[PDB]
DNA sequence: CGGGAAAATCTCTAGCA
DNA sequence: ACTGCTAGAGATTTTCCCG
DNA sequence: CGGGAAAATCTCTAGCA
DNA sequence: ACTGCTAGAGATTTTCCCG
């Protein structure tokens, strides 16, 4: 599995680990408790 | 019949880039068009370029000027 | 190494100190410094640096809303050719949004929107218009302008323009109308020289012309090859190299160990 | 190159355009259309009104592409965004209007001025017809009337579909305007290159239609002749 | 091109139509064209596509100030090595500026110091301090970070930091000195794979045994150069190539065609 | 002589022409109504 | 390489150091350091009181370089924060002090936990009287005490020359400073190398020395031979 | 004497910038030191830096290993 | 001289506000 | 007459190591 | 085949807010 | 399961043109 350390929406906090459900070019798919997010490659880390 | 329209299939100019590359690529001549993959020879290279990745044009300037 | 990694952790748990800093200070090697620092959560801080690249296909459009002179002009553009479409409009509402979006598909054979999350793109009524005209709404990751840059640049270049031609016209509606116009027909540029509505054109006609011709082609060129397995489909042949497709995967092989029947 | 014989000898024997000749003997758009030779900015603008409000209608003749909307009255400035707005979207030359009270304003005068459209004062009425026919149709999937407007607007452009090969009015509007890009272009280069003379093997001047990258092509007596680079020099008068 | 011109003029006054447009609608040089676009100074809107490079000798100081938590943190960096000093002040006054750039001049050797136009910044106590100090200011072109970039980009990991290792402090002042420290000795990489306190005791002492060497050298080696001109003064040769200084002018040339006495 | 277009201080909209006086590397010093001003070369164009 | 007998010849004649060697016979120091085998982070802690404030003077001891400045109260915290200020800028690693209430309290000490920094409990004084000698001279170029009391600093640490080279004590602790990260990286590389075991010619295992690009140093019996890379392996232990 | 000398100038390394060059080059070897310039010596070529543009070490990870 | 692995180098981005 | 930079995350290229 | 000039290509930045 | 781009200003490289 993989470790996904994330800059969700216009808050400059790093939050994370996350599980990482899909990874595409440019943007990734995470798990953070229960809740799906869509995160620009950018601002995220994958572990 | 069939050559004709793979001439004119040719006679198309496909510019493209690749996933990590951000500068579109020269014009690439059209083989084959697809639903979501189009089929370029670029400087005698055969590639598979997803459809949201390139542009196809035919360029009338060129046309009209060998 | 195991008395110098416990010292490194200890040191880690104070300072955050990078692996190079480890890895210099207690003798680990560059890995174990950099699973070191790979394993604490605090220095998780950064993102890879590196770029998306957007939708280009010939049926998405970029629409944004911009603000100038305290007005709010409604702007969309063809990604594929940059030709731009700009309206003033009385407010950022679902109504205004929706009427604009019907009137593009009326104009052009727009087949796919990509807008930010604004509470106008976002609206019941835009779904509504963009249901009856069969439009597919594609949504931005939220407070990301990269995704949509492409009308954040035409936002850019619009205002531009209206700084340019301000003076010819009385109110901010006629400015932005003539610098639609500039843009569309009095700038040229990019892939074949052309200006957006010439660019557009292209784009389009070609559109139709390669289907049609890729159509005919396909009925009448019809064989299967086998290569290496099962009937693959026949698509391109030639200058040594066979282009298939098997089960929906298109793959480029040489002509060699290869049979077309 | 070696088709332009077999090119004179067709336009000798079936008088055909010199887009059939560039297109069946690959040759270069210049030699045809010398061998040939040895609408898409037309626009109808009327208001017509419904339901107590005006409709402001501007079709393209050579294709029958509607651009129409709800306006608030029938006034020159109106007509003249509406214009204007045209002009921005597609490229409009002249425009055909009935002499109405709005379309020989000064406004729409200053604006066909800035835009570049020439004013010139049936295809019109049938186009009002039939738009009339679809408002109605869809007037029930529509609140106000000028959203219905514009659904029988893109239903006229894209849904309805006949003539000689089945096409709708928008790749009708686009095929002809990318005909008209390709005229223009060979129009331009045309223009660009009837400022040469060429001197080959040294003869009298001879018109230079083609400069190949192998061969150049020339105009001698009303007679195309082919040359090579190495024998020919090319100057400009 | 006459006729050509003046209808592409014409149309410029109109359209502000960009060179490439002009030329291929009115079979214009593309010379003739940006002639034309170049002499409109409505047209004049972007500047050129470079950057600059901030002086990077070893006296240098850039100094700048940052707000965190409702505070204000006064930080300088030494640019040559990436050294940074900071401390939380009361207020952005120019009483706490010079004491902090008193402080600083008499820890290590700033010869000068690099800031934007702020109010605390161009006091006129700063201006006693660095004159008592023999302090050369520098000040920044007005609202240009770019000049400070290297300050501006401590700021950027200072605040990193702060946040990194804020839990371990109680006050604001606390973390920003643990910050200071991690940031000196705690994280290496740059030019030598030092640390910034390390790179900047090799820079110093660096520039005091060069000093003192060249010093040195030139005692002892005087000699005259000409080649192709005047008594050239000797800076050093050796492989085929000699380095003089002529009237302050320094250049190298082969050691063909001159000859040292 | 040359024209130089800049854009100084916090104003989005372009002024010129101006007198060049010094050009540097990343700056230029020029004159415009009798005002000394310095701007860099990213907000300045020089004809 | 070939120096090596000479260096060891000069180590038994007139007992060189390392740095020596490696300056005058152009060696590796890993191989001097063997030959010759074969207080940079000392600070002093002092309260002085003057003009009723509290000045607070941190001392280099191997250099004579000053920190010092006037803290509102003789408190624990405060000189918890001024210590946590010194490990910041200099590398510091023990301070002396004179088991004073403020130098024993918790606060400092956690300070130096965090800071790394061991609690030690003549020329502090002198130290001190030249620093209120100073701070008397400057007195009246400035108003507050405290502004002075920097002026005072920065003149003893880089106007006052003396010693045997006529240095000021900021580049003496320069020099040291550079000195003592010469040895440390000294010391990396010896722990860093010191791990491996070299068979050459196959002889018994020989302490690796260096591994230059064409030759390997080791030794044997108390002996350093040099042998090439293409006669010996090096493995890890 | 004077050789001694010049060996231990040149036994110090110059990182440095071109002018419109964003990129710190390798370390160059130093030759001479001025007040406003440096003469370095990198890959058997000569070049002269303004003193604003170039950072000159030692490094003593280098020294202390060879 | 030849692959693999490790190290060095190069590329590229956010934040500084 | 002054001036973007820095540190980290991936990707790619060099070099070292044993054959 | 050889320079010069012109054209094409590449590099790089602000603004989108 | 989604995604920076665009147009202009200089600098550098290719190509064309007459020898
Ligand atoms: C009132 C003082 C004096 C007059 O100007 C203001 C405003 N200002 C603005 C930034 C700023 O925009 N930082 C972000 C940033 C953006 C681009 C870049 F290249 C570098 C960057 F740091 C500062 O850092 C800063 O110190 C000030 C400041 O101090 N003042
Ligand atoms: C309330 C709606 C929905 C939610 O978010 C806000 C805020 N926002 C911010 C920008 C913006 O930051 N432009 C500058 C920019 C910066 C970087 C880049 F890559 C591209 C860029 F355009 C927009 O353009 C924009 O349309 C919005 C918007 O519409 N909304
Ligand atoms: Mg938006
Ligand atoms: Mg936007
Ligand atoms: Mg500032
Ligand atoms: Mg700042
Ligand atoms: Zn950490
Ligand atoms: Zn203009």
């Amino acid at each position: 599995n993989f470790r996904v350390y994330y800059r969700d929406s216009r808050d400059p906090v790093w939050k994370g680990p996350a599980k990482l459900l899909w990874k595409g070019e440019g943007a990734v798919v995470i798990q953070d408790n229960s809740d799906i997010k869509v995160v620009p490659r950018r601002k995220a880390k994958i572990i | 019949e069939l050559q004709k329209q793979i001439t004119k299939i040719q006679n198309f100019r496909v510019y493209y880039r690749d996933s990590r590359d951000p500068v579109w690529k020269g014009p690439a001549k059209l083989l084959w068009k697809g639903e979501g993959a189009v089929v370029i020879q670029d400087n005698s290279d055969i590639k598979v370029v997803p459809r949201r990745k390139a542009k196809i044009i035919r360029d009338y300037g060129k046309q009209m000027a060998g | 190494f195991l008395d110098g990694i416990d010292k490194a952790q200890e040191e880690h748990e104070k300072y955050h100190s990078n692996w190079r800093a480890m890895a210099s200070d207690f003798n680990l090697p560059p890995v174990v410094a950099k699973e070191i620092v790979a394993s604490c959560d605090k220095c998780q801080l950064k993102g890879e640096a590196m770029h998306g690249q957007v939708d280009c296909s010939p049926g998405i459009w970029q629409l944004d809303c911009t603000h100038l002179e305290g007005k709010v002009i409604l702007v969309a553009v063809h990604v594929a050719s940059g030709y731009i479409e700009a309206e003033v409009i009385p407010a950022e509402t679902g109504q205004e949004t929706a009427y604009f979006l019907l009137k593009l598909a009326g104009r052009w054979p727009v087949k796919t929107v990509h807008t930010d999350n604004g509470s106008n793109f976002t609206s019941t009524t835009v779904k509504a218009a963009c249901w009856w005209a069969g439009i597919k709404q594609e949504f931005a990751i939220p407070y990301n302008p990269q995704s949509k840059g492409v009308i954040e640049s035409m936002n850019k270049e619009l205002k531009k323009i209206i700084g340019q031609v301000r003076d010819q016209a009385e109110h901010l509606k006629t400015a932005v109308q003539m610098a639609v116009f500039i843009h569309n027909f009095k700038r040229k540029g990019g892939i074949g020289g052309y200006s957006a509505g010439e660019r557009i054109v292209d784009i389009i006609a070609t559109d139709i012309q390669t289907k049609e011709l890729q159509k005919q082609i396909t009925k009448i060129q019809n064989f299967r090859v086998y290569y290496r397995k099962g009937p693959a489909k026949l698509l391109w042949k030639g200058e040594g190299a066979v282009v298939i497709q098997d089960n929906s995967d298109i793959k480029v092989v040489p002509r060699r160990k290869a049979k077309i029947i």
